[PDB]
């Protein structure tokens, strides 16, 4: 056998803490400063370092290299690690989101030790409570101008954070872009030519941010109704979990709604030919820092559906496309491996092990009022909440 | 809403199996009975298990270097290693052996003029008779 992975997925130790709504998160100066600082560290790391931003984003699609393996394969199937169009879409991405979260959290830990003000203890406590925030793309408070993302995520070239001696400073915004160093050699097309990640490109290959924002606001009432249908009309894992063997046939799935969200950021639908940026392209999406806010919400919506539909989990499905860790033609189940994620016991993670998200050290503020309550009570309450929040 | 399973192919030919110690897994282009060409491949311990939907037989390591369909599952002869060959979408189905090195599915006639069935020989990385494709 021998050791398999150099960076086990273990999640976050200590008390369970919430992943916050990005709108709330940015208002907390301690969480926001630590996130920006932690993100600076990750992004500045050598791109061959497996704990780097580049490598973490690298797992999802390109480059088609093994991640954090102590021993290479003899013949590597060069493909995405991510699983899409399969019963394992939700659970693989839960594991992926926690791999990121733990790496960010470890970085935030070292950062907090550098504060030298009289409130340093508060900075230290903040770092261990820190979790990855979510963009609730399905919420629309009947306000045409409402945007679910703050300027710190989508507009500001520089952001105000608190420096270690307690002083106010501006820094280049690590959330707005990732600057490659260098661009991945195996990127082709526009991606070979783009130095940073790019959102909502135009014909000239430049970012059209206001076009993107206009499109989000316009789509938002459509997304309320669609999210609600996705949460409340799916009763089985098959219809909920993935977009179908013909991509589109499961129109109401979590995956399909999630697909459209990628295109809101990554791809202007009016352009002809289409010109997607990183978020509009599966092999490149994970390099954009907003990928993690998007996926934090996909995991939240999963957590909400699971609560209403308790003990309705992964059902057997076919694997049609070979992915770096999955055999083409094999049957997929709750005991199928989720490469490249390993436990500290050097076993592969299974959907099995992460049905209970609290096992990875997080929850969502939605579940605060139902702590310690019965499955049935939790299901009722959350069903009322979903009707209030997305109805 | 039942699973289609997969075809196991070598070139244009596909793996078939019929009922009845152990029956031959025949690679050709004529399906003998309903779903005799369809296989359920599952994760099993550190490897895979390979079940024929038509015959209800498991593919197993058999007496004297052959691969046969048997009706009762045996963890010691029915667990397989499936490894990527290095080109296209072709893999090797391999006998599980500690620190690697096991024999692999090798599709060839018993003598001459057929029929073409599965044997277990040493891996030749350049041999076409050992390259497997799956299609759902
Ligand atoms: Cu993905
Ligand atoms: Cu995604
Ligand atoms: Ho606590
Ligand atoms: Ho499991
Ligand atoms: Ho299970």
């Amino acid at each position: 056998s021998d050791k398999k992975s150099l960076m086990p997925l273990v999640g976050i130790p200590g008390e369970i803490k919430n992943r916050l709504n990005i709108l709330d998160f940015v208002k907390n100066d301690k969480f926001f400063t630590l996130y920006v600082r932690a993100l600076q560290v990750l992004q500045a790391r050598d791109q061959s370092d497996y704990s780097s931003f580049f490598q973490l984003g690298g797992i999802h699609g390109l480059p088609y290299t093994e991640w954090a393996k102590a021993q290479p394969q003899l013949h590597l199937y060069k493909a995405n690690y991510c699983t899409h169009g399969t019963v394992l879409f939700p659970t693989w991405h839960r594991a992926y989101e926690s791999t990121w979260e733990q790496t960010l959290w470890e970085a935030a830990g070292t950062v907090a030790q550098r504060f030298t003000t009289s409130d340093q203890a508060e900075w230290i406590q903040a770092a261990k409570d820190l979790r990855q925030p979510f963009w609730d793309w399905g919420y629309w408070p009947n306000d045409p101008d409402f945007i679910g993302l703050p300027d710190q995520v989508i507009r500001d070239k520089q952001v105000e954070i608190t420096d270690y001696n307690g002083t106010k400073i501006e820094v280049e915004n690590p959330i707005l872009h990732y600057k490659f160093h260098p661009i991945e050699p195996t990127f082709e097309g526009d991606f070979a030519q783009w130095q940073t990640t790019m959102r909502y490109p135009d014909v000239q290959k430049q970012e059209n941010i206001e076009g993107m924002i206009a499109g989000i606001k316009a789509a938002a009432p459509g997304f309320r109704e669609w999210t609600f249908n996705m949460l409340t009309k799916n009763y089985t894992w098959e219809l909920f979990s993935n977009h179908g063997a013909v991509v589109g046939a499961h129109a109401n799935s979590l995956e399909m709604v999630h697909n459209t969200v990628h295109f809101l950021i990554g791809r202007d639908p009016t352009l002809d030919p289409l010109v997607p940026g990183h978020m509009g392209s599966v092999p490149h999406a994970a390099f954009d820092p907003i990928f993690w806010m998007h996926h934090c919400n996909v995991d939240r919506l999963l957590a909400l559906w699971q609560t209403m539909n308790y003990d309705v989990y992964v059902s057997e499905g076919m694997n049609r496309e070979a992915t770096m860790g999955l055999i083409p033609g094999q049957v997929l189940t709750e005991d199928s491996p989720l490469e490249p994620f390993y436990t500290k016991n050097q076993d592969p993670w299974q959907s099995d092990d992460l049905e209970d998200w609290e096992t990875l050290g997080f929850s969502y503020p939605d579940f605060d009022p139902v702590k310690g309550k019965s499955k049935e009570e939790k299901s009722v309450y959350i069903n009322d909440w979903v009707h209030k929040h997305y109805g | 809403l039942d699973l289609p399973g997969t075809r196991i192919l070598n070139g244009a030919n596909w793996a078939n199996n019929s009922a009845t110690s152990g029956t031959l897994i025949i690679f050709d282009q004529s399906t003998p009975g309903q779903d005799a060409d369809r296989w359920l491949i599952h994760n099993y311990l550190d490897g895979y298990k390979i079940f024929n939907m038509g015959s209800n037989n498991w593919a197993s390591v058999s007496r004297g270097n052959t691969v046969l369909g048997v009706s009762e599952f045996d963890g010691q002869t029915c667990k397989w290693s499936i490894e990527y060959s290095g080109n296209g979408e072709e893999f090797w189905i391999r006998v599980p052996r500690e620190g690697g090195g096991g024999a692999v599915w090798t599709i060839k006639p018993a003598s001459s003029q057929g029929p073409t069935t599965v044997f277990l020989d040493l891996l030749k990385e350049t041999d076409p008779n050992q390259r497997i494709k799956f299609a759902v």
